[PDB]
């Protein structure tokens, strides 16, 4: 159950579950109809986000690391500076994402706590 | 369901260490 939690991603309303059996661990949103998924390398995440308790909003996100370190031009003094991917998913119940929120949460410290 | 959600109100859980 903690491993596991429904969520919306691109406005698709499917089911993330969290693989704690992996290392580094890892997550997986699938469409509720089964038309796609996306997976996720909670070690990659940047970063876990997710809305504050005192908000009623029940939403989890995931950052993705950026290659910012670049941030040039192309030629015409244009600007390229790679944006970041950041995963997010809308849960329908502060429950799904009080149970998931913990759990990636619950595995990156052990990344830090492991690093 | 048109437009009814606040992503500006998002915040950051907490995590152990700070490689920002």
């Amino acid at each position: 159950p903690s491993h596991s939690g429904a969520a919306i991603f691109e406005k698709v309303s499917g089911i993330i579950a969290i693989n704690e059996d992996v290392s580094p661990a890892e997550l997986t949103w699938r469409s509720t109809d089964g038309d796609k998924v996306h997976t996720v390398v909670l070690s990659t995440i940047d970063k876990l986000q997710a809305t504050p308790a005192s908000s009623e909003k029940m939403m989890l996100r995931l950052i993705g690391k950026v290659d910012e370190s670049k941030k040039r031009k192309d030629n015409e003094g244009n600007e390229v500076v790679p944006k970041p991917q950041r995963h997010m998913f809308s849960f329908n119940n502060r429950t799904v994402m009080d149970n998931i929120k913990m759990t990636l949460q619950q595995i990156i410290s052990r990344y830090k706590d492991a690093d | 369901d048109l437009e009814v959600l606040s992503e500006e109100l998002f915040e950051d859980v907490p995590t152990k260490s700070q490689i920002s």
